[PDB]
C-alpha cells in the first residue's frame, strides 16, 4: 500500500492569494496521481488527474504539477468559493490510497455577528423540557463565546452549541447554542440572557427575553 | 507530467458487446461472445478510445493562421475469438484506439 | 446526463451485513467502472474496492474478506456487502465511477452524493419538530430534537427558500440523540401573506414532518 502524506493539514489564506498544497507519497507513483476536492456537505470533485490535467468545469486557476514521489497543487488566486477540503489520489497500484486531506479556509475582515434569541416553545413545555436557543449571524472569526444568563446566574454544563462550515459567499460563519433546562427549573426564573463576546462587537451584546411575555 | 489539455478530446471505455469488425485481411466478420483457454472460458472484451463528436475546440492551440486541423479516430490490432466460415478464428481484427491531431496546409 | 445515487439503511446492527445499492443513469454500466468509497464522520477518504466494465472485481486487503461489489444491467445497479459489521465501519459510502483517459490514467470522475451508514446496538427514533420563533432583519427556524441516527435533511418552503438558511450540524446530547436548529433570516416586513415552512425529513424512521412556523 502506498501512502499519501499531505502538506499542511489545515491552511488559512485571504481572497488573492497564491495557495500551495504538497502530496507526499511513499514509493514513486510516476504521474499516476489525481486532486479531488470536497465542499462541505458534498461528494469529493474531481479537478485535476494524470498529475496536471484538467477535468470539465475546473478554474483556470487551479493546477497541478510533480513526479515520482513529489507533487503540489496551486490556486494562483484564492477565491471565496475554494473553501473545502484537498485529496491527493495515487492511482499507480492498487489499493487505490488518497492523502488525509488539507482543510481550506479564507482569512477576512471582522464581521460581527446578529445575534438572535428563542425561548422554548410551549408544545416542547408541555413534555417536560425547555430549549432555549441563542443565534450568532454572518460572523468572522470563528472565535465567538456565548454566555448563558438566568435571572444573572451565569450558566454553564448545560448548553451544547455549533458552527456552520465556512459560507463560500461571503467567508463568514453562524453558530447556534442551545441551553437545555427542565420544564420546573424553566418556569422558576424570569430572565433569559444570551451575551455574546467577539472582536467585531466593542462591548459584548446581549439579546434577551422574559418568559411569561411570548 | 506538464499536459494541461489534449489538442482532441476523446472517449475510453469497456466494450463487451462487439458483434462485427473488419479483419487486418479489410473483410467484415463475426466477433465470437465467448473464447477459452484449457480449462476455463471468458466474455469478449476490448478497451476502446475514439474522438468525442465535432471531430474539436478544429484541435485545440493549433496555428489556425498557417494550419486546417481536426481530431481523427486511428486504430490499433487486436486478437479475436471470431468466424470466418465453418471454423472459428483467432484473428487480428481493427478497433477504435485513438483520437488524434492530422494537419493540412492553407 | 450521468446520475450516481447510493441508498441504503442509515442503521446496521454490529456483527450483521451492511448492504447498499447504487442506481445510476447516463452511461452503461457494462463500459464503466464503478468503485465504492467511504468516509469515517470528519474523517479521509478510503477506497473499498471495484467493479470493472467486464465484471471483475478487486477489493481493498483492509476489508477483503467482508466484500462483495456486484452490478445488474436490467436495473442499472451496482451493489455492495459489508459482513460482520463493526463501528469502525460507521462512515458515508461513496459510489464513484471511474473514468480513463487512454489506458494511461484512471481516476473517479463521477460520485453519488453519499449515505451515511451508522453501525449501532441502539433503535432509531424520529425526531419532535419545534418552532424557532422569537418572543417580541427577523429570524425564524426549527428544532430537529431527539433522533437517532443521523442524519436529517431540512428545506425551507419545499427548497423554494435557500437564501438566509443556516442548518447547523447537529450535537448529541446526554441521552445518545441528536439534536439540530435550521434557521432562517428574512427582512423584518417581508410578512403578511408569508407562510415558513421547514421540511424535515428522517429517512432512518421514515418520519417526515411539515413544521409551520408563525411570528
Amino acid at each position: 500500500d502506498i501512502q499519501m502524506t499531505q502538506s499542511p493539514s489545515s491552511l488559512s489564506a485571504s481572497v488573492g492569494d497564491r495557495v500551495t498544497i504538497t502530496c507526499r507519497a511513499s514509493q514513486s507513483i510516476s504521474n499516476n496521481l489525481n486532486w479531488y476536492q470536497q465542499k462541505p456537505g458534498k461528494a469529493p470533485k474531481l479537478l485535476i488527474y494524470y498529475t496536471s490535467r484538467f477535468h470539465s468545469g475546473v478554474p483556470s486557476r487551479f493546477s497541478g504539477s510533480g513526479s515520482g514521489t513529489d507533487f503540489t497543487f496551486t490556486i494562483s488566486s484564492l477565491q471565496p468559493e475554494d473553501i473545502a477540503t484537498y485529496y491527493c489520489q495515487q492511482e499507480h497500484t492498487l489499493p487505490y490510497t488518497f492523502g488525509q486531506g488539507t482543510k481550506l479556509e479564507i482569512k477576512r475582515t471582522v464581521a460581527a455577528p446578529s445575534v438572535f434569541i428563542f425561548p422554548p416553545s410551549d408544545e416542547q413545555l408541555k413534555s417536560g423540557t425547555a430549549s432555549v436557543v441563542c443565534l450568532l449571524n454572518n460572523f468572522y472569526p470563528r472565535e465567538a463565546k456565548v454566555q448563558w444568563k438566568v435571572d444573572n446566574a451565569l450558566q454553564s454544563g448545560n448548553s451544547q452549541e455549533s458552527v456552520t462550515e465556512q459560507d463560500s459567499k461571503d467567508s463568514t460563519y453562524s453558530l447556534s447554542s442551545t441551553l437545555t433546562l427542565s420544564k420546573a427549573d424553566y418556569e422558576k426564573h424570569k430572565v433569559y440572557a444570551c451575551e455574546v463576546t467577539h472582536q467585531g462587537l466593542s462591548s459584548p451584546v446581549t439579546k434577551s427575553f422574559n418568559r411569561g411575555e411570548c | 507530467h506538464r499536459g494541461e489539455f489534449s489538442v482532441c478530446d476523446s472517449v475510453s471505455v469497456w466494450v463487451g458487446d462487439k458483434t462485427t469488425a473488419t479483419d487486418i485481411k479489410g473483410k467484415e466478420v463475426m466477433v465470437l461472445g465467448e473464447v477459452n483457454i484449457n480449462n476455463s472460458v471468458f466474455k469478449q472484451y476490448f478497451f476502446e478510445t475514439k474522438c468525442r463528436d465535432p471531430n474539436v475546440d478544429g484541435c485545440r492551440g493549433i496555428d489556425s493562421k498557417h494550419w486546417n486541423s481536426y481530431c481523427t479516430t486511428t486504430h490499433t490490432f487486436v486478437k479475436a475469438l471470431t468466424m470466418d466460415g465453418k471454423q472459428a478464428a483467432w484473428r487480428f481484427i481493427r478497433i477504435d484506439t485513438a483520437c488524434v491531431c492530422v494537419l493540412s496546409r492553407k | 446526463q450521468v446520475q450516481l445515487q447510493e441508498s441504503g439503511p442509515g442503521l446496521v446492527k454490529p456483527s450483521e451485513t451492511l448492504s447498499l445499492t447504487c442506481t445510476v443513469s447516463g452511461f452503461s454500466l457494462i463500459g464503466y467502472d464503478l468503485n465504492w468509497i467511504r468516509q469515517p464522520p470528519g474523517k479521509g477518504l478510503e477506497w473499498i474496492g471495484i467493479i470493472w466494465g467486464d465484471g471483475t472485481t478487486d477489493y481493498n486487503s483492509a476489508v477483503k474478506s467482508r466484500v462483495t461489489i456486484s452490478k445488474d444491467t436490467s436495473k442499472n445497479q451496482f451493489s455492495l456487502k459489508l459482513s460482520s459489521v463493526t463501528a469502525a465501519d460507521t462512515a458515508v459510502y461513496y459510489c464513484a465511477r471511474g473514468g480513463y483517459w487512454y489506458a494511461t490514467s484512471y481516476y473517479f470522475d463521477y460520485w453519488g452524493q453519499g449515505t451515511l451508514v451508522t453501525v449501532s446496538s441502539a433503535s432509531t427514533k424520529g425526531p419532535s419538530v419545534f418552532p424557532l420563533a422569537p418572543c417580541s432583519t427577523a429570524a425564524l427556524g426549527c428544532l430537529v430534537k431527539d433522533y437517532f441516527p443521523e442524519p436529517v435533511t431540512v428545506s425551507w418552503n419545499s427548497g423554494a427558500l435557500t437564501s438566509g438558511v443556516h442548518t447547523f450540524p447537529a450535537v448529541l446530547q446526554s441521552s445518545g440523540l441528536y439534536s439540530l436548529s435550521s434557521v432562517v433570516t428574512v427582512p423584518s416586513s417581508n410578512f403578511g401573506t408569508q407562510t415558513y415552512t421547514c421540511n424535515v425529513d428522517h429517512k432512518p424512521s421514515n418520519t417526515k414532518v411539515d413544521k409551520t412556523v408563525e411570528r
